[PDB]
């Protein structure tokens, strides 16, 4: 990791999971 | 010589153990003035007596 | 323990000699630890054992 | 075997560490961010196939990683662990060939990544197996690649314990900690909302009268965690740190300096057997993976030489399973010591060339007799160092004081090495 | 075929005595300090407790 | 062993017999140029020197 984006990349992936998890659950209840 | 007495051998034994340098913690003390062992005998230069 | 001389003086001849032998075996083992290469704690314990031996032999005398 | 697949398979590597070399505490920042991730990484999946048993290797498998039918962890770190172990096997065992140029060795790490991610994909497919099969595979690799990057950015990066072993350690802290405070209980015949916590065994005193039968449920609780279990769990921790301090001292005249004695030690842990216990664990995890292929073409007859016998009754209904399980545990850790030391350092030539390489010579004899000075300890302190861990984990199973057995012994062993790593930089 | 058993069993009882194996101060230090280090990794489960089941309620309910 | 310089082979044999409870075939002594006396204490062959060396600590 010359760069720290790989970590940031992992964070982005969790957010994609994090947000996309409740994003479909928005229309449901 | 290879033929010794116990007295001469014990005499040489003392001079062989006096012949070491100073430990390097001894000059980290408070009032040091000693930089090196200045009583180092070399066997070619100074011939120890006898 | 901290072998003090005052609580050596009331004790008997036999318990002084047994404590002496205990300390002599203890000093032998610390010299073994000095020559094999041991902890720093044993190397500072050797002076405690030497002065406790001097104390016990003193009280005996 | 190495010269062909490794040059092509270079897809999406990791970035090597920068020129910000010496630091104290931003090291710990790169740790803690990964620990934020494994706050987060143990979280719920997105697919609604709600299968009944959580995982099939859930207990042993759970000991390695405990998100069984759970989160982006994923019923285990068993992908990374098993894939690391057999990789280091087939590097050390010369079924597959040594690369010491910085390249073939670089693509060797690349192929390491390759087989690791492919095995993650294999575990993902094999746990999820209806018609809802989409996008599970995409999730798993994304979350396989993440654990890959976090581990290899905690070897050449911060890395002190590993990425791996401290993940196992903290997740084991959590698996004790859910047993430490336990909010929910599905209500049995009596007594909702109290499952093996000390709060549970403090709320239990607030509800019920007849405090004798409040003591009895507190100390001999079977189906939920127990507080006698917690006493035994604490007790094991105390004994294992009693045995970590077992070390052999060897004083050393340094070369060319008068009498500094920085005595090289040899602790009995012999790397705390993070190979050798996981050697004992992951073979009995890979079949309980592949009993799923035994349903077609099993959890019964194959289990009698597969697992512990799970019973607090020491004279439970099969001594064959008990004897073979304990003998396999002891022999497996001992044998994997005596095979392990030859690869990850600290074998006889390893120690000798490190000490000559750092100018440290034993006083008793000549420099390359140091081998014969210390070749009479390391294999036995491998083998016994293997053996009386596994039998020790026998005592983690034979008596139920572990928030868990073998795995708890060894994740706290991770912690114990971990303390050394942190202390190192003081 | 029987004697390497004798060799290893005597070989163990060699290196048990050569080790230090002291009292409790070491034991004390790694004991308390590493249960503390455990619970550093530990309460994290109480925070996936506090979070990921109620947001799973958010997940399934919507 | 390293021995006091005032010792006989008889005294070294009695001391090794008493301190470590082991019988001795012979004792050979030399005095070092350091000044110490060194004793090579041969054991009666029903004893292993490696076992008594592991007993007293030296390995
Ligand atoms: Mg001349």
């Amino acid at each position: 990791v010359g760069p720290v984006p790989v970590l940031v990349m992992s964070l982005l992936f969790i957010a994609s999971v994090f947000m996309l998890h409740i994003w479909g659950k928005y229309t449901r209840s | 010589s290879s033929h010794k007495t116990f007295r001469i051998k014990r005499f040489l034994a003392k001079k062989q153990k006096q012949n070491r340098p100073i430990p390097q913690w001894i000059w980290m003390k408070t009032g040091n003035k000693i930089r090196y062992n200045s009583k180092r005998r070399h066997w070619r230069r100074t011939k120890l007596g006898l | 323990a901290k072998i003090k001389a005052r609580d050596l003086r009331g004790k008997k001849k036999e318990e002084l000699l047994k404590q002496l032998d205990d300390l002599k075996v203890e000093l032998s083992q610390l010299r073994v630890a000095k020559v094999t290469g041991g902890a720093a704690s044993k190397l500072s314990k050797i002076r405690v054992v030497r002065k406790s031996i001097a104390r016990v032999l003193t009280v005996i005398n | 075997f190495l010269e062909v697949i490794k040059p092509f398979c270079v897809i999406l590597p990791e970035i090597q560490k920068p020129e910000r070399k010496i630091q104290f505490k931003e090291k710990v920042l790169w740790t803690a961010i990964t620990l934020f991730i494994f706050l987060v990484c143990c979280q719920i999946p997105l697919f609604g196939i709600m299968s009944s048993d959580s995982a099939d290797p859930f207990y042993w498998m759970r000991v390695i990683l405990a998100s069984n039918r759970g989160t982006l962890m994923e019923l285990g770190i068993s992908p990374i662990v098993t894939s690391g172990l057999i990789m280091q096997l087939l590097a050390g065992a010369k079924i597959i060939e040594v690369g010491d140029t910085p390249k073939d060795r670089a693509l060797f790490n690349g192929a390491q990544k390759l087989f690791g991610m492919i095995i993650t994909i294999g575990q993902s497919i094999v746990y999820v197996m209806s018609g809802i099969c989409l996008l599970i595979t995409i999730q798993l690799f994304v979350a396989g690649l993440i654990v890959l990057l976090l581990d290899e950015l905690l070897q050449k990066g911060y890395g002190l314990g590993s990425g791996i072993s401290l993940f196992i350690a903290t997740n084991i802290c959590e698996t004790i900690v859910w047993k430490a405070f336990s909010p929910t209980t599905v209500n049995t015949g009596r007594g909702m909302e109290f499952e093996g916590a000390i709060i549970a065994l403090f709320h239990l005193l607030a509800t019920r009268t007849d405090k004798v039968r409040a003591l009895r449920e507190a100390f001999y609780r079977q189906n939920l965690p127990n507080l006698m279990n917690l006493i035994a769990t604490i007790f094991v921790f105390a004994v294992v740190i009693y045995f970590q301090g077992f070390r052999v001292d060897l004083p050393i005249k340094s070369a060319r300096y008068r009498g500094q004695y920085n005595t090289y030690p040899i602790k009995l842990f012999y790397t705390s057997n993070i190979p050798i216990i996981l050697q004992s664990a992951l073979v009995s995890n890979l079949y309980v993976i592949s009993q799923m292929l035994s349903a077609r073409f099993p959890v019964g007859g194959l289990c009698h030489y597969l697992s512990p016998p799970e019973s607090f009754g020491s004279v439970l209904e099969d001594p064959v399973h008990a004897v073979v399980y304990i003998v396999f545990m002891l022999g497996s850790c001992a044998f994997f010591s005596k095979t392990w030391i030859e690869v990850s350092g600290s074998s006889a030539k390893d120690v000798a060339k490190q000490l000559k390489e750092q100018q440290m010579v034993m006083r008793g004899h000549r420099e390359t007799s140091m081998v014969h000075e210390l070749n009479r300890y390391i294999p036995t302190a491998a083998a016994f160092g293997g053996l009386c861990i596994g039998a020790l984990s026998v005592l983690a199973d034979f008596l139920g004081a572990i928030g868990s057995g073998t795995g708890i012994l060894l994740a706290v062993t991770i912690i114990y090495q971990y303390f050394e790593i942190f202390v190192k930089e003081q | 075929f029987v004697e390497p058993s004798r060799q290893f069993v005597k070989d163990s009882i060699r290196l048990v005595k050569r080790c230090t194996k002291p009292d409790r101060k070491e034991f004390q230090k790694i004991a308390m300090a590493t249960a503390i280090g455990f619970a550093i990794m530990g309460f994290i489960g109480f925070f996936v407790k506090l979070i990921h089941i109620p947001i799973n309620n958010i997940i399934v309910g919507g | 062993f390293i021995v006091d310089v005032k010792a006989n082979k008889h005294q070294i044999k009695q001391a090794v017999k008493k301190l470590y409870d082991i019988d001795v075939a012979k004792v050979n002594t030399l005095i070092r140029p350091d000044g110490e006396k060194k004793a090579y204490v041969r054991l009666a062959p029903d004893y292993d020197a490696l076992d008594v060396a592991n007993k007293i600590g030296i390995i």
